[PDB]
C-alpha cells in the first residue's frame, strides 16, 4: 500500500494545515456573525468551531487528515461567500431540541431503542 | 432473424478491433483492455497514472481526432480493490466513431484531474467530486454541485440509503427551516426480483 | 345521450352528490383494516 | 346495508368498525365517514345460478375483453355448487 | 464467603491443558465424590484458555489461567480456593 | 478409480458411476431445466423437461435419470435440445387454467420462470382444456386439483417418507387425478411440508392463502423453536410484521423440512400477546400501569426480599440473554434458586459432566449408524425431523432399530423389546434375542427420551443406560471414536439451563418454598399459590399468557423468539441464534433488557449495557455459545459413569407409557396452539 | 512516489458523515441468500449479501402504514467473496456477523437402485 499521497508526506504538514485552518476559523467567526444577523455571542460559535475539532480525534491517515482540510477549506470559501445562509450556519447549531436522551433508564421508557 | 434480430456489423467490428490493436501496441505503458461488444463501440481499460498522455494522444495524432467528450462517470462498484471507474466517452467529428476510455481508481488515490486538455469537463469533474469523492489534483475550483450547502456524504454511494440522513422543515420557534432525522411516512416496500433458472447461460463465470 | 337512453345496470347513484370539497360533507381517511396483534384480555374475576 | 355499532354509527363491511374510545372517532368530527352502502355479499344472494347441461363449461363474463379470462369450472359434485374464482357466481348441471 | 462455585474452561490442545486432561483423568472423581453440594463446573467448545475461575462471595469471580502449569499448581489453586 | 470423463460443451469434468447427467451440470455450474426431478427425494424420468442432447446421439434422453458411462459430452445450447424444451413447453401449458392472478405461488412459480426463460410464445391449441374437481385434503391444506401438472412429487414423498400412502393416482391418460380415492382427510405429521414441495400452486397453504404475496416480502433468518432441532428457518415478515415463514437447508440438520405445527404456528404468536406491565388492583384485580410506577413497586420489594427464598422458574421459551442476566441479577441479591419446568433428575452429577445430558451423536451420523436402539418417547412428536431422517437412513442403509418402553405410534417397521425399564435392566444384564446383535454389534446409538423423566426412576435408568454404553463402547473390538446413548430433550432452554449449570428442576422449591419469585414462561402445571406461603409474590414474564396469568401478581410482557437477537441451543450443543424480525407490539421490552432495568431501578447494578458486552459475558460464563454453527462433543463416560454409582433404586414395576400418543394431543399440548385459531380448527376437524 | 506504507485498516467512517448511532449500533449481517425451497434452482446464490439488522416500524396514525425512522433498513451491499466484505466492513467502520455457505452435498441416485431385488426401496405406485 505504497498509496500516493494529497498534500502532505507525514503527520506534520498535516497539523501544520489543520492549525491553519484553525487559524482562519478563528478570524473567521466575527465577519460572519456580524454580517449574518445571528442571535448566539461570537464565543458560543468560536466554541462550537473547536468544538467541531475536538470531535475528530480519532483521525490518524494522512490522506484523511488532508481531506478534512480541504472539506473545512471549501466550507470556508461557501460561508466566505454568502453562497450558505443563516439556516445552514443555525444548522451547524443543534438549537432546536431533540433533547433525545442517553440513559439505559431512559433508553428503557422511552424505548424500543438500543 | 431477418426480421426481429438487430442486425450486427463486420467491417466496422473489423475496423474497430483493428484500431483498439493499433492503439494498445503503440501505447505499451498504459494498456491493459481493449475489448469490442456485440454492438461495435470501442472499450479501452486503463491503469490511472497516464490519464492525460492517453487523453493528449487521443486528442491528436491525426488519424484519431475525438473532440467530443462524455460523461467521466466514475461508476461506483463494491467488492473490489479499486471501487471507482472514470468513464471517459469520446466522438470524432471527422471520422463517425465511438470510444470509451475506461481508467480505474480507489476511493482516495487522485487522478491528474484532464479539465487542462477538455475545458468540457470542468464541471463534471466538480460534479462527481461531489457525488463520488474521487479527489481531482492540479484542478482550480473544488465546490459542490447538485447537492446543497450544509449537506454532505457523497450521495451516489451504495452506502448511502435511498432516503437520506437529513430532513428538513419549518419551525416558527425560532422562525427558520430546521433539519431532522428522517421520518419516512411510508415503508418503500423494496421487490425482491431476483429469478432463478439461470437466465442467461453465454455469461457463466468459472463457480468457485 | 338522449340518442341512447337506457343501461341495465342497477347498482348506481341516481342522487349525484357533486362537487364538495369545502362543506362539513366531505371525505375523510380511515384504514378498511382490522386489529392487528388483538392484545391479551385481562381476567374478569378477582383473585385474592 | 349498514347495520348498528353501539356507536349509533355506520359499520363497514369488512370489520374495522371503531370501537368506544378510539379516538379516531373524535377526528371523524362534524363530516361524513363515507361509506359505499351497496355491499358485495348482497348480491350473490339474488344470482339465479344457471343449469347448463354439459360437464365442464366454460366463463368469460360477457364478452372477450370485457371481463376476465376463460375459467373452466366443473359440475361433479352435487352437492357444491361450482363457483368461478374471477365472476363470483356459481354454476349447475342438469341431466 | 459462601464458597458457591467453581469453573473450568478447557480445550483440545496446549501444553497447560494437557495438563489439566491429566487432572480429569487422574484426579477429578476425588472433588466431586468427597463434595456432593459443591457443583463444579467444566465447559469445553473447541480451542480456549484453560481458565480455572471461581464465583463465591456474592458475585466475585477469581480469575487464574492454567496455560502451561502443572497438575499440581491445579491442586494447589484448588486448595487455595477451597 | 470411479474418476469418470464427461464434457460439458468441451470443457471436462471427473465424474462418479451412478451420479447422473444433472450433478456434472451441477458440478460444472449448469442446471438442467427439471420438474419431476427433486435433490433430496427420489427419482423417476416422468417430467420428460429435462432432455438433453449428446454429441453423436439421435436420441434425446432424460437427463433426470442417466446411469453416465465413461466419456460423454453434453450439449445445452444446441439445436434440438431448446427445440425438444419449447415443445415440451408448449405441451405442459394447455391443460392448465388461467389463474396465474389468484394462484398463490404467483411470485414463486416453476411453470412461470421456465415459460419464461425456455418457452415459446404464441400458443395453439385454441378449445378445451377440461377442469377437475376438488377436495379437500385437511383443514390446514387448500386444495386444487386442477392446478396439477401431474409431476408425481408429493406422492413418492408419501411414499418413501410420509408412510401414510394414501395419495396415488386414479384414471388414465388425460383423466388422471392426484390425491385421495376414498375421500378421507390427510392429518399427519409434516402435512404442512407439501407446500414447499408442490411445484406449482396446486397443493397450498389454508391458513396463509390469500394474505400476501411473494415479491413484497422481505426475509430474515430464524431458528425453529418448539422443538430441539432448529432448521434454518425463515421468517418472510411483511408490512411491519411478519406474514410468511419457511424452511430453509442447513449442513447436517433438517434438511429442507419443518414441523407443521412450527409452520402454522405464526396466528398464535401474534394472537393475544401480553403487551403492558400489569399490577394487581386493591379489589384484586389485575390492571396495567406504566413501566415507572410497576417496576418501583417490583424493585422496592426485591430491596426487601432475601435469603434463598427467591426463586426463578425459567420455562418454555427463554433466551440466553435471560438466563445470564436472571443468574447474574439473583447472584448479585444474595443468593439464588434458578429452576427449570422439566426436572432433570441428578444423582450422580448431572448437571455438570457435559455428556450426559445431549444428543451426543451427530444428528447426520444417524446415517452413520447400524444399532440404534431408543428408550421410551415418541420420537415422530418430539423433534419430528429427526424421526423422518432416521426412517431416510433406514430406508437407504438399513437401521436396525429397537424400542423399549412403551408400544407407540411409530411407522418404521420397529423392532421392539418389553414395553418396560426393568427389562432394560434385564437387557443390560441378561441376554435377549435384540442384545446378542446389540453386544456384538459395530455402531452402538441409544436414543434416549425425555416424556418419561419426570418421575423418580431417572438415577437407575440412566445408570442403566450409562452402562450399555461403557459395555458396548469398551465392547465390540472397539476403543470408541463413534457413540452411543444419545438423549434428547423437547425445550431448548432446558439445554441452555444446562449448559450453565442451573439447579434442575423445581425441587429446590418444593423443599423451600420461596417467597418472592420470577416465572419466566409459565404454562405447565408447576405451582400453585396454595403450595406456597404468605408471601404470595410473583412477577410473571412472558407472552400470551394462558395459564398463570390471571393466577399472577405482576405481569411483565416479555418479547418473543421473533423479536430479540437471542443465542439457542438444540440438542447436540450447537449454538444458533436469531435476529430482530419484528419489534416487539405494545410496550414489550426484551427480557435482559427488563433485567438490567430491573437492576437499575433496584439498589445494584449490572455491568453491561449493549449485546457486545452480553456476548462478552457468555464466553465469561462459558465458551460454547460464540462459536456458532459448530459441532461440540463432549467425552469423559468413564468419569460419568464412576460418579454415577452412589444412589440407585428399585425401578417402579409400572411400564412408562408417553403423553405424546396422538395427533391431536401434539397439536394443544404448546401455548402457541393453545392460542391459535387454526390448531383449534384442525383439532376440531381431526375429531369432526 | 512510493510513499510509505503502514499496516492499518481505512477511516471513511467520518468522511461519509453518517450519524454516529447509524455508525456504531447497526450491527451488519453478512450472509448467504440461499435457495428460495417454494422454487427450484440456485442461481440466486453466489452473491453475498451485506444487509443490516432491522429496527421498529409503526403504525401510521392515518393509514396504518408501516412508517419508520430508519435510513439503514433497505440496504443491500452484493459482493462476490468473503475476504472482500470484511476488508468493506472494516473499511467504512462498522461490525458484523457472519453466515457459512452451505451447499448440496451430492448424493448418490439411481432409478436403478429405486429398484430392488433384496433392497427395501419400493416405490410400488410407478
Ligand atoms: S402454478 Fe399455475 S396458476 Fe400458479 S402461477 Fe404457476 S402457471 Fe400460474
Ligand atoms: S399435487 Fe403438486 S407435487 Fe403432487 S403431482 Fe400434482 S403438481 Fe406434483
Ligand atoms: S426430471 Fe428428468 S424427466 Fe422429470
Ligand atoms: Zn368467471
Amino acid at each position: 500500500t505504497s498509496v500516493k499521497p494529497i498534500f502532505s508526506r507525514d503527520m506534520n504538514e498535516a497539523k501544520r494545515r489543520v492549525r491553519e485552518l484553525y487559524r482562519a476559523w478563528y478570524r473567521e467567526v466575527p465577519n460572519t456573525v456580524h454580517l449574518f444577523q445571528l442571535d448566539i455571542s461570537v464565543k458560543q460559535g468560536r466554541d462550537k468551531v473547536r468544538e467541531m475539532f475536538k470531535k475528530n480525534a480519532h483521525v490518524t491517515d494522512p490522506r484523511v487528515v488532508d481531506l478534512l482540510v480541504i472539506k473545512g477549506k471549501m466550507e470556508l470559501e461557501e460561508t466566505i461567500n454568502v453562497w450558505k445562509q443563516r439556516t445552514h450556519v443555525m444548522r451547524f447549531f443543534h438549537e432546536t431540541e431533540a433533547p433525545r436522551p442517553k440513559d439505559f433508564l431512559s433508553k428503557f421508557y422511552v424505548g424500543h431503542d438500543p | 432473424t431477418r426480421p426481429t434480430v438487430r442486425p450486427r456489423n463486420d467491417v466496422a467490428h473489423k475496423q474497430l478491433s483493428a484500431f483498439g490493436e493499433y492503439v494498445a501496441e503503440i501505447l505499451p505503458k498504459y494498456v491493459q483492455q481493449v475489448q469490442v461488444s456485440c454492438f461495435s463501440e470501442l472499450e479501452i481499460c486503463i491503469h490511472p497514472d497516464g490519464v492525460i498522455p492517453v487523453l493528449t494522444f487521443l486528442r491528436d495524432h491525426s488519424n484519431a481526432q475525438f473532440k467530443s467528450l462524455a460523461d467521466l462517470t466514475a461508476v461506483d462498484i463494491p467488492t473490489r480493490q479499486n471501487r471507482f471507474e472514470i468513464v471517459y466517452n469520446l466522438l470524432s467529428l471527422r471520422f463517425n466513431s465511438r470510444i470509451r476510455v475506461k481508467t480505474y481508481t480507489d476511493e482516495l488515490t487522485p487522478v491528474e484531474s484532464s479539465v487542462s486538455v477538455y475545458k468540457a469537463a470542468n464541471w463534471y469533474e466538480r460534479e462527481i467530486w461531489d457525488m463520488f469523492g474521487v479527489f481531482f489534483a492540479n484542478h482550480p475550483d473544488l465546490r459542490r454541485i447538485l447537492t446543497d450547502y450544509g449537506f454532505e456524504g457523497h450521495p451516489f454511494r451504495k452506502d448511502f440509503p435511498l432516503s437520506g440522513y437529513v430532513e428538513l422543515r419549518y419551525d416558527d420557534e425560532v422562525k427558520r427551516v430546521v433539519a431532522e432525522p428522517v421520518e419516512l411516512a411510508q415503508e418503500f416496500r423494496k421487490f425482491d426480483l431476483n429469478s432463478p433458472w439461470e437466465a442467461f447461460p453465454a455469461y457463466r463465470q468459472p463457480p468457485e | 345521450p338522449t340518442v341512447k337512453p337506457p343501461t341495465a345496470r342497477k347498482f348506481i347513484w341516481t342522487n349525484h352528490k357533486f362537487n364538495l370539497s369545502g362543506t362539513p360533507q366531505q371525505y375523510v381517511p380511515y384504514s378498511t383494516t382490522r386489529k392487528k396483534i388483538q392484545e391479551w384480555v385481562p381476567p374478569s374475576t378477582p383473585y385474592k | 346495508g349498514v347495520r348498528t355499532s353501539p356507536t349509533g354509527e355506520k359499520v363497514t363491511h369488512t370489520g374495522q368498525v371503531y370501537d368506544d374510545e378510539d379516538y379516531r372517532r373524535v377526528r371523524f368530527v362534524g363530516r361524513q365517514k363515507e361509506v359505499n352502502e351497496n355491499f358485495a355479499i348482497d348480491l350473490i344472494a339474488e344470482q339465479p345460478v344457471s343449469q347448463v347441461g354439459s360437464r365442464v363449461i366454460s366463463c368469460d363474463g360477457g364478452g372477450g375483453a370485457l371481463g376476465h379470462p376463460r375459467v373452466y369450472i366443473n359440475l361433479d359434485k352435487e352437492t357444491k355448487t361450482g363457483t368461478c374464482g374471477y365472476c363470483g357466481l356459481q354454476f349447475r348441471q342438469q341431466h | 464467603l459462601g464458597l458457591r462455585e467453581i469453573r473450568i474452561h478447557l480445550c483440545q490442545r496446549s501444553p497447560g491443558s494437557q495438563g489439566v486432561r491429566d487432572f480429569i483423568e487422574k484426579r477429578y472423581v476425588e472433588l466431586k465424590k468427597a463434595n456432593p453440594d459443591l457443583p463444579i463446573l467444566i465447559r469445553e467448545c473447541s480451542d480456549v484458555q484453560p481458565k480455572l475461575w471461581a464465583r463465591y462471595a456474592f458475585g466475585q469471580e477469581k480469575n487464574v489461567s492454567l496455560n502451561n502449569f502443572s497438575a499440581d499448581q491445579v491442586t494447589r489453586a484448588l486448595e487455595n480456593v477451597l | 478409480s470411479n474418476l469418470i470423463e464427461v464434457f460439458v460443451d468441451g470443457q471436462s469434468v471427473m465424474v462418479e458411476p451412478g451420479t447422473t447427467v444433472l450433478q456434472a451440470c451441477e458440478k460444472v455450474g449448469m442446471q438442467i431445466p427439471r420438474f419431476c426431478y427433486h435433490e433430496r427425494l427420489s427419482v423417476a424420468g416422468n417430467c420428460r423437461m429435462c432432455l438433453v442432447e449428446i454429441e453423436k446421439a439421435p436420441k434425446v434422453v432424460a437427463a433426470c435419470a442417466m446411469p453416465v458411462m465413461k466419456g460423454w459430452n453434453i450439449l445445452t445450447n444446441s439445436e434440438k435440445t431448446k427445440k425438444a424444451r419449447e415443445g415440451v413447453m408448449e405441451f405442459l401449458l394447455a391443460n392448465h387454467p388461467l389463474d396465474c392472478p389468484i394462484c398463490d405461488q404467483g411470485g414463486e412459480c416453476d411453470l412461470q420462470d421456465q415459460s419464461m426463460m425456455f418457452g415459446s410464445d404464441r400458443s395453439r391449441f385454441l378449445e378445451g382444456k377440461r377442469a377437475v374437481e376438488d377436495k379437500n385434503i385437511g383443514p390446514l391444506v387448500k386444495t386444487i386439483m386442477t392446478r396439477c401438472i401431474q409431476c408425481t412429487r408429493c406422492i413418492r414423498f408419501a411414499s418413501e417418507i410420509a408412510g401414510v400412502d394414501d395419495l396415488g393416482t386414479t384414471g388414465r391418460g388425460n383423466d388422471m387425478q392426484v390425491g385421495t380415492y376414498i375421500e378421507k382427510m390427510f392429518m399427519s405429521e409434516l402435512s404442512g411440508n407439501i407446500i414447499d414441495i408442490c411445484p406449482v400452486g396446486a397443493l397450498t397453504s389454508k391458513p396463509y392463502a390469500f394474505t400476501a404475496r411473494p415479491w413484497e416480502t422481505r426475509k430474515t433468518e430464524s431458528i425453529d423453536v418448539m422443538d430441539a432441532v432448529g432448521s434454518n428457518i425463515v421468517v418472510s415478515t411483511r408490512t411491519g410484521e411478519v406474514m410468511r415463514i419457511l424452511p430453509r437447508m442447513h449442513e447436517d440438520i433438517n434438511e429442507e423440512w419443518i414441523s407443521d405445527k412450527t409452520r402454522f404456528a405464526y396466528d398464535g404468536l401474534k394472537r393475544q400477546r401480553l403487551t403492558e406491565p400489569m399490577v394487581r388492583n386493591e379489589k384484586g384485580l389485575l390492571t396495567h400501569t406504566t413501566w415507572e410506577d410497576a417496576l418501583s413497586r417490583v424493585a422496592g420489594m426485591l430491596q426487601s426480599c432475601q435469603g434463598n427464598d427467591v426463586a426463578a422458574i425459567a420455562g418454555g421459551l427463554v433466551d440466553a440473554e435471560a438466563l445470564i442476566a436472571l443468574k447474574d441479577l439473583l447472584n448479585r441479591v444474595d443468593s439464588d434458586t434458578l429452576c427449570t419446568e422439566e426436572v432433570f433428575p441428578t444423582a450422580g452429577a448431572g448437571t455438570d459432566l457435559r455428556s450426559n445430558y445431549l444428543l451426543n451423536t451427530t444428528i447426520a451420523g444417524v446415517e452413520e449408524a447400524d444399532v440404534v436402539l431408543l428408550v421410551g418417547t415418541n420420537p415422530r412428536f418430539e423433534a419430528p425431523l429427526f424421526n423422518a431422517r432416521i426412517r431416510k437412513s433406514w430406508l437407504h442403509n438399513d437401521l436396525k432399530v429397537a424400542l423399549i418402553g412403551s408400544p407407540v405410534d411409530l411407522t418404521y417397521r420397529y423392532d421392539h423389546l418389553g414395553d418396560s425399564p426393568k427389562i432394560l435392566q434385564d437387557i443390560a444384564s441378561g441376554s435377549h434375542p435384540f442384545s446378542q446383535v446389540l453386544q456384538e454389534a459395530k455402531k452402538p446409538m441409544v436414543v434416549l427420551g425425555s416424556s418419561a423423566l419426570q418421575r423418580n426412576d431417572g438415577a437407575a435408568i440412566l445408570a442403566a443406560v450409562s452402562n450399555i454404553a461403557q459395555k458396548i463402547r469398551t465392547s465390540s473390538g472397539v476403543t470408541g471414536d463413534w457413540k452411543v446413548m444419545n438423549i434428547l430433550h423437547r425445550i431448548a432452554s432446558q439445554v441452555a439451563a444446562l449448559d450453565l449449570g442451573y439447579k434442575p428442576g423445581v425441587e429446590a422449591i418444593r423443599k423451600n418454598p420461596p417467597k418472592m419469585l420470577f416465572l419466566l414462561g409459565a404454562d405447565g402445571g408447576c405451582v400453585t399459590r396454595q403450595d406456597l406461603p404468605k408471601d404470595c409474590f410473583i412477577v410473571y414474564q412472558g407472552h400470551h399468557g394462558d395459564v398463570g396469568a390471571p393466577i399472577a401478581d405482576v405481569i411483565l410482557p416479555g418479547a418473543a423468539y421473533t423479536e430479540k437477537s437471542a443465542t439457542y441451543v438444540n440438542t447436540e450443543g450447537r449454538a444458533q441464534q436469531t435476529k430482530v424480525a419484528v419489534m416487539p407490539p405494545g410496550l414489550a421490552r426484551e427480557d435482559w433488557k427488563i433485567i438490567r432495568a430491573l437492576s437499575e431501578i433496584a439498589g445494584m447494578t449490572l455491568p453491561y449495557d449493549t449485546l457486545d458486552q452480553v456476548r462478552n459475558r457468555l464466553e465469561e460464563v462459558s465458551p460454547n455459545l460464540v462459536r456458532y454453527d459448530d459441532v461440540e462433543g463432549a467425552n469423559y463416560f468413564q468419569q460419568a459413569s464412576e460418579l454415577s454409582k452412589l444412589v440407585n433404586q428399585q425401578l417402579l414395576a409400572d411400564p412408562l407409557v408417553p403423553p405424546q400418543l396422538t395427533i391431536k394431543d401434539f397439536y394443544m399440548t404448546d401455548s402457541i396452539s393453545r392460542a391459535s385459531q387454526t390448531m383449534a380448527k384442525c383439532v376440531k376437524a381431526v375429531t369432526e | 512516489t512510493q510513499l510509505i506504507t503502514v499496516d492499518e485498516k481505512l477511516d471513511i467512517t467520518t468522511l461519509t458523515g453518517v450519524p454516529e448511532e447509524h455508525i456504531k449500533t447497526r450491527k451488519a449481517r453478512i450472509f448467504v441468500p440461499a435457495r428460495n425451497n417454494m422454487q427450484s434452482g440456485v442461481n440466486n446464490t453466489k452473491k453475498w449479501k451485506m444487509e443490516f439488522d432491522t429496527r421498529e416500524r409503526w403504525e401510521n396514525p392515518l393509514m396504518g402504514w408501516a412508517s419508520t425512522a430508519d435510513p439503514l433498513s433497505n440496504l443491500v451491499l452484493t459482493f462476490s467473496t468473503k475476504e472482500d466484505a470484511i476488508a468493506f466492513a472494516e473499511k467504512n467502520g462498522w461490525s458484523y456477523d457472519v453466515e457459512e455457505r452451505k451447499v448440496p452435498k451430492p448424493k448418490s441416485k439411481s432409478y436403478g437402485a429405486n429398484f430392488s431385488w433384496n433392497k427395501r426401496t419400493r416405490v410400488s405406485t410407478k
